[PDB]
This record gives structure tokens, sequence and C-alpha cells, in this order.
RNA sequence: UAUAUAGGCGUCUGGGGGGAACGCGGGGAAGUGAAACAUCUCAGUACCCGUAGGAAGAGAAAACAAAAUGUGAUUCCGUG
RNA sequence: CUGCUGUGAAUCUGCCGGGACCACCCGGUAAGCCUGAAUACUUCCCAGUGACCGAUAGCGGAUUAGUACCGUGAGGGAAU
RNA sequence: UGGGGUGAUGGCGUGCCUUUUGAAGAAUGAGCCUGCGAGUCAGGGACAUGUCGCGAGGUUAACCCGGGUGGGGUAGCCGCAGCGAAAGCGAGUCUGAAUAGGGCGUAUCCACACAAGAGUGUGUGGUGUAGUGGUGUGUUCUGGACCCGAAGCGGAGUGA
RNA sequence: CUGUGGGUAGGGGUGAAAGGCCAAUCAAACUCCGUGAUAGCUGGUUCUCCCCGAAAUGCAUUUAGGUGCAGCGUCGCAUG
RNA sequence: AAGUCCAAGAGUGCGGCAGUGAGACGGCGGGGGAUAAGCUCCGUGCGUCGAGAGGGAAACAGCCCAGAUCGCCGGCUAAG
RNA sequence: AAAACACAGGUCCGUGCGAAGUCGCAAGACGAUGUAUACGGACUGACGCCUGCCCGGUAGCGAAAUUCCUUGUCGGGUAAGUUCCGACCUGCACGAAUGGCGUAACGACUUCUCAACUGUCUCAACCAUAGACUCGGCGAAAUUGCACUACGAGUAAAGAUGCUCGUUACGCGCGGCAGGACGAAAAGACCCCGGGACCUUCACUACAACUUGGUAUUGGUGC
RNA sequence: UCUGAUCGUAUUGGGCCUCUAACCUCGGACCGUAUAUCCGGUUCAGGGACAGUGCCUGGUGGGUAGUUUAACUGGGGCGGUUGCCUCCUAAAAUGUAACGGAGGCGCCCAAAGGUUCCCUCAACCUGGACGGCAAUCAGGUGUUGAGUGUAAGUGCACAAGGGAGCUUGACUGCGAGACGGACAUGUCGAGCAGGGACGAAAGUCGGGACUAGUGAUCCGGCACCUCUGAGUGGAAGGGG
């Protein structure tokens, strides 16, 4: 008389890492998650892993293209 | 066994540059696959060992 | 009765020029078959000592 | 037996034992630490044995060094 | 460098060491050798000292003290 | 304004310590008093915090001499630099077949240029960088290491 | 059954055998020494006040009543 | 953007020297349990107790009010 | 104190003799001033029984004494009768070709039934003595945080003399009882955790206890 | 000195059998010795080149010894579990426990990796001998269904799914910047060498639709190196 069960994986700390309006670096994770609920936008590049990351440094915005949410990175003026 | 560690050698430079699986069943013969050679600083002919 | 050194300490463990203490990484001795080139690449060099294992590795190097 | 030996007998000179530490030689633990434990450590420690001497071996380099115009009988101390 | 076991080198064109070897070499001449004083320690004796103790301290012991007492014994062991 | 006791009566009031989520606790320890009883010392030990001397220097260890605590004693140690596994330079170095691309270092801070907005660099000038020895206290190291306590282990002996 | 005198001694003795007995102690006697054994476990740790002031969580752990790191407490930096 | 304005005794980084790593209950969201436990395990810029006296809950760590620098033959209130 | 050990008897194994086996590093010793009718070790534990077509074959026997027997059914034994005693019982059984059954005698062994006996009891009464109790003398002890130490129902670390609200209670003794003080005693033996010890073993690793090479040691020939 | 037999002298290390001289005998006699089952010596007798005890060496070895024999755990044991991945619990960031609810694992793929290009049915009818719940098939729409190396979030007729060519992105070797997550882990822009695809057309695309498919350090290998080389003209003896 025992349970079957009581395994589980690591939490892998997914989700949106950079939400909108947060100014990033290029290179910078936007995005961990498991295949694309976000899709790349503009200066935004998807990982391996489909890590969501910036190309270009700006402000992460999120937007919608086909009826699919994208994450873009907007160019931010110089000062 | 079953795939086995087998280690990619040069042609040329005859040195043991890479190491991958292969499955020994499948591909029983030694797998003779294009690969760069750092040594010859260009792609040769590698062969498993 | 002189400090004693730690010897595993003083054999994996060293100080550049301002004081930073720099490591080798694991997971970089064996089994590299199936790490990526990337992978081996982050793991080789040396790297400084996090802030938490400092001060035990400063104890462990200097006593 | 061959005696040409072991033993026996007289005489003389010495040894027995004790001593707190230190010395030399030899035998040699386990608590303990390794957060277990056997390698290892404890430790060549405790203890034991034999032997001194006033101090105790070597010793007058089968020595070190490194191309130096190198040091040079032996022991202890400090560093390294 | 060294214990035991076995096997076992000539005479300086020798042999040994420099943490293999031709050797460029260097150093030294073991085993048959032996032999010196200059450093540790304090039972005991003398003279001293102390930001040491001062009678539940300081030696166990300022007093019968290794006594009384306990133990078969090794041994333990005061108080004053 | 004062100044000690004794306490009818009223209100309030659940010992101390340890250890616990929580004890007055019917959990632990203490009958009482007096005396004793527990973070101490060694070492140029290690890591951090005032003073001498510098000016890049600080220091001596053993030892010698002094009737002392004083004077000598440079051996060594630490600073003086780094990067490298080492060979190599020098604010450079290592990785690099690849004046191709990076880490670790050149105290720090100013100004002027050229590249840059991938966020700051590359040069040029200017201030010139501060470690070290005593003793400061707290931790820590090797020693029993704040103090007390096993059952048991070993050595040598004593006991029928 | 007993007196006297003997012998067997500790991982040993003796045991018509109960782990019984071996000096009121035995699944390894006692004494001294190693030794102030060790114990992540209990206990104790002694004057005062001023300022601040937790934790009982995470990860790892021959780990779970221990410990390392992190989290959370305690001076000087930068910060306004 | 302001507000907190003789700063929160704030946040961050680096060195402090730590202990803490047995938590408790109550409210909310849940798991296990029988949608029992003063049960157990989680979450909660939730509280309180722990480590918190004072008032109310008759008494009554965790509930409610309220955070004790000390005095006063003062006043106003909180929960009740 | 026994059903355990031992025992007389038995069987097996070892030992050809400074035997084997033991105490010792060894020498040596006991064995034993014994010699296979003797010593040691092992295991049984007087004494009696335990073979069926061939023990040439299925092959270990199929009877009996064999009581797990829960065997019920029935009885005997009590009014209700446990231990136990009988027949019927129980099917391939089931457990003993030598480990099972019997066994006189014996037993501070375990269990039961009788006769006798009784204060064991119905069911207790009385007597004496030693205490207890009283006086005189001497004079401790464990324990002890305290103290002018109630009860109820509550509350609380969930079982309260100490807290709450009530109830009761003049102060101090003496002789008794033993409900509580989670009474004293022994830092729970149980249980768990940590450590230890000793024991076992086809746990690990070692060591004590035997073979191989060459030392001691080695000459030829017939080979 | 070979294409190179062939016999002979001494040495030679084993095996059988031997006698004696080492060695052995708690067998006898004698002696030291008056005393003596000691001991030693002499001698005879017997083992008698036979056996032996050191050194070395395998094997057996609870006879003895030192030790180990985990933790979690609604006490402990028993049972079960232990690492990684996915989901729910988990209270819409992240994270979150239980011996909570479910599963996977720890491989596999050299063509299931790269690139370039292209696609296209889930179900009714008519039917399609056999061949209905199915063929090779043909049409329509089912509007993005449907199904799709291995469980959630994704990927569709913008195809991460299905076919094809290349000849080996099978993209490997040197990799500023950033980052996400204590070590560990994980993401990629981008620069250089060399290549692969696509070329006209661009100059573009760093193992697998993505998260499991693993094990630190120590210690050892094995290949390569412009390192070291215990005095070296120098090498052998360690490192990268």
């Amino acid at each position: 008389s025992s349970s079957r069960n009581g395994r589980d994986s690591a939490a892998q700390r997914l989700g949106v890492k950079r939400f909108g309006g947060q100014v990033v670096k290029a290179g910078e994770i936007l995005v961990r998650q498991r295949g694309t609920h976000f899709h790349p936008g503009v200066n935004v590049g998807r990982g391996g892993d489909d890590t969501l990351f910036a190309l270009a440094p700006g402000a992460v915005e999120f937007g919608a293209k086909r009826g699919r949410k994208t994450v873009n990175i907007v160019p931010v003026a110089r000062p | 066994d079953v795939r086995p560690k087998i280690t990619l050698a040069c042609e040329v430079c005859k040195h043991r540059n890479y190491i991958t699986k292969k499955n020994r069943r499948n591909d029983p013969d030694r797998l003779e696959i294009k690969k760069f050679c750092p040594n010859c600083g260009t792609h040769q002919p590698h062969k498993e060992s | 009765p002189k400090a004693k050194t730690h010897s595993g300490a003083s054999k994996r463990f060293r100080r550049t020029g301002t004081g930073k203490i720099v490591r080798q990484k694991a997971n970089r001795r064996h089994l590299l078959e199936h790490k990526p080139t990337k992978r081996t690449r982050r793991l080789d060099g040396r790297t400084t000592v996090s802030a938490a294992d400092n001060s035990r590795i400063n104890k462990l190097l200097n006593g």
C-alpha cells in the first residue's frame, strides 16, 4: 500500500523576463518559453530552446501579428 | 555499445578531431564524413577510428 | 604553529593581480562527447570565485 | 676413543642492582581525526626492551652543488 | 640510505653520486677500517628571582603525608 | 516638605533556571549558606579594525655584546607586477595558422582629442599608487582549546 | 562435604555449560598510564547599562535534533 | 510624478562578527484526512506569539485593542 | 534448580605414537610414564521395539505405538470438569527404516482427580508475645525551589494546593489510612535516534593456522 | 655472413632410481656425571644426496581481529522512494511542500542533422471484380479542421507536419556583446577561418519543433603540442 507518484522535474523558471516598456540590451533574454507562445517580432530573435532575446537595444513591446503574440524591441531615442 | 562513441579522425592531418555517436547496426562500417581539421585549416575527409 | 594552507584549495584556486580568487569550472574533464562545444567553451578558462564561497576559499588558501 | 677437545680444579681481575630528566639502538598501540571506516592519521606518540655518558653518533665528506676564480673534517639554531 | 633472502663484481681504462643512459662532464674515493672537544637534560647541592599561590589556593602533602584510611594486590589516598 | 517600623484591610499578582511552538507548570536542576567551579595561553600562524617609520620601503630570525627592558645582527619575509602550464615580454601578457576577432592585469581620479551611441571605448597629457613592523580587539588555525559527562578502545601490570 | 598447601590470569583462565564464575563488579575482571579518549548528544558558562535586533526558510548533505552556503541581525562606502 | 523631509533607521555592494536553519496559532487560498483533529504539508510586503509588557477576552503564548525610555495621588480615548 | 547440563550406553570421525588433539614464537608440556579393547573430538543420551514379493527393481512400502488431531460424534470424570482417559474418528499423509514410540524405578519438575485434613474460604472472633502507642535517655534517613500548601466546576504544556469564578474552612498538635502531591528512589531497561560492546556469517579487509621456486643442498653412475 | 643442414667437448636446469657426507631421529650404548628420562659430546642404528626451517610465492582461512551494514518515513520496521524531464496541485509573474494526483525516463536519428525547393488531406456520394469497418484510386467541401521520432505549450494548409536535391551547417574550429538561472545549468546576436545548401535572387540559414536521454572531483589512460626535461653536448623521466 503505497503511492506510484512522487516525481517531478525542476521548475524551469520560464515566462516573460522583460515586460512591456523595459529597456533592454542587445542579446538580452526577453522570454523563456517552451515553443513559440510569443514569436520573435522586430529586433527580437528566437533561441534554440525557444528563448526570445533582443537583437537590438531598445524597449520591450508586445504586439500581435496574424493573431500571434510577438515580442518586439522599439529603438530608444538617443538622449 | 549499440551507439558507440566513435572518434572521427582526419585522413590528412590524421588528427582525432571529433567524437560522435553512431549506431553500429545501421552503419557498421567506419563513418567517413567531411569535417574540419583545425591542424589542416580546411575541411578534410574524416573517418572513424 | 604555522597555519597550514589547505592543499586541495591551493591546487584548485588562484589569485589574480588584483586579488580576485579564480577557479576552473567543473563538468569539463570527461563525458565530453555529448557536450556541445559551446558548453565546453563556457566551461573553459577561469572564473572568479562566487562572493558566497570567497570567504571560505580565502580561509583555505591563507590557512 | 685418539687423548692432539668439552668439561673439572686453583688463582686473579671484573659484572650483577639502583637512579628524576636528557642520549643511542630496537619493538611498538589504541582511544582519536578522517564528521562512518580499512589506506592514511593518531604516531614512531604512549608503553616496552637493550644500553650508556656526563652528555650522547658521525667524523677528517661513494658530500653537496651546477658549469662558479663554487662550498669543503660535524652537530645544533634561524630561515628557505 | 637501509633490514632479511638469493645471486654476486678489481685495483684507478676501477668504483660510487649528481632522482636512467653514450657519455660533454663534474664531485667523491664505500665496502677492512677506526677514532676528538665545542649541543640537550636536572634526582641532587648552592645563591637568587617572581604585575606566581597564600591554607577549598599553592605540590597529594605548611600539619602523622605518600601518613591516616581504602583495597587481596597493583594501586587509590586525604583532613588538619 | 519633614524623616524608620509592624501591617488590620482592599486591589493586583502563575517561583528562578534550562529547554521549548509553548512551562507557574504535575518537564529539567537546585535543601540552605560560605568558598571554589567554565572562551584561557603559545605562535613574526591566518583574516578584518587606531599608532612608529617611510616615501617605496618596512622589518629583522637565529645569533653577538650589555648584570635589564639597551645596542648590534640583511639571512630571510612582505611590498616592489602581470600574464601565461610552461617558453615569452612589459603594461602588457595568454588563447589564438588568421596586424581576425576575448579573459586576467596596467591603483585611482581629472582634462583634451578621435571613435560611439551596443552604454562606452581608444590615445594624449596631468595627481602619482602604500605597503610594512610592533602592539590595538574580534574571529579563526594546530594544541584539551569555554567547562563537565560516557559506555567503551589500547599498553603495562595486579588479582584463583 | 570439607581443612591445609598449591596450579590455571583476561580475548585469557575455569566452566556436569547458567555467558556461569574469575575478590560484593563480567557478552571480556581490576589498577595505573595513553588521557583532560571521544560524543553532531544532555548539562553548565558568573557584573551592568545604551543602540540595534533576528531565525525557525531555500539548496545541498551517510543528510533530516548536525553542518556549509544563501535568506533574515549587527560599523565604515556610494545615496541623497 | 510625487509622498515619506532634524530621512525610513529604508534599498544596494563590500568587509563585520553572528545565530537561525524544531516553529505555534489565527484570518484568507489550497493539498492529504472523513473537504475530522489544538492533525499534517504548502502559499499569503497576512497578523500575532516566539522575542511582547499593558487593557479586554472570568482564568486563558498565537483572538481583539495597543508596542512598556522613567516618574506623576493629571487629562482623553482603544478593544471592551 | 527445570523439561536445562551431566550422566552410564550408543554411533561417527580422527590418531601407528615426543600419535592425533590442546597450551606455547619455540623448546617443552599434557595426552600418557597410556598405544585402535587406547586417546581426542562430534553428536546422541539408561533399557526395549521399529525389513515391506525381489530390499534379482521403481525405488523404500503402504503395518504399527502417531498424536498437530482443531476429532468434531459419543461418552468417563463435575451439578457445572480443566489436565486427561477411552472407542468412532479422520486418505494418496506424514512424522519417526533410527529418531520416533514405549518404558519399571526415580523427581523440592509441570498438570490434574481423589481420601484425610484443615481459618484457604463462608467469616471472622479471641489470647499472648515483638513492634506500633505512652514516659525517660540517646538519636538518624531518603527528600527538600518555595509556603499561614483546601474543595468544586473551569482554564492552562490539554490531569492545578499556588490561575479564574464560587463553595468550604477558628489556630496548633497527636494516633491512624494511603486518594493526590503526575509522591521518593534509579539522567526509562520499553520505543526511536547517536555511539559502543560482544556474537554470527557465502559482508569488506586483514592476520594466525598449508602447497610451489630457488637457500640450507648435494656425488656420480644404471637412466 | 647468408640459401646455411649435420654431428662432437665442457657447462647446463629438470624427472626415475641410487649409495653418503650436509641435515634429521623422544632409537641404543657410553661419557661429562657421585647425583641426571634435562642438556651437550662420542659412537652405533635408522631416515640416509630422501624429508626439513628462513626468503619468495599462489590457495584455504569468523580460528582471530578492525570495521561497515544510508536516509526519507505522520514512531520505527515492513513496503515504497531517492537523479533528470512533463503536467496538475501552485492560489493568472517567478518560485512553492506532502509516503499529493498522473506519466515519462537513462534513448534514438548519418540521413529523423543543414540547407534549397515543393506540398496538401480528416468523409459522404458515384463508384471503383475481388478491394466493405480498407487499397491503386478519382472529383467537391469538410476552411485550417485533420493527422503529425516518444506525455504540456507550440507548429499548419503563412506549415516546426509531408516529399524531394545537394552531397556532407554531418556549423565545425577560434567566438566582444549581452543575458536567463547559487556551483552546476541554459539563450543567442555578432566577428574570423573553413566549408554545406540556395543562387539568378538576396546575400541568408551555429545538431535534432523545444524542455529528460545524464555523474562533480580524484585517479588513470589514449591521440596531438611552438611546453618541462632535477649538471648537461643531450636525451630519457611530467604538463597543455
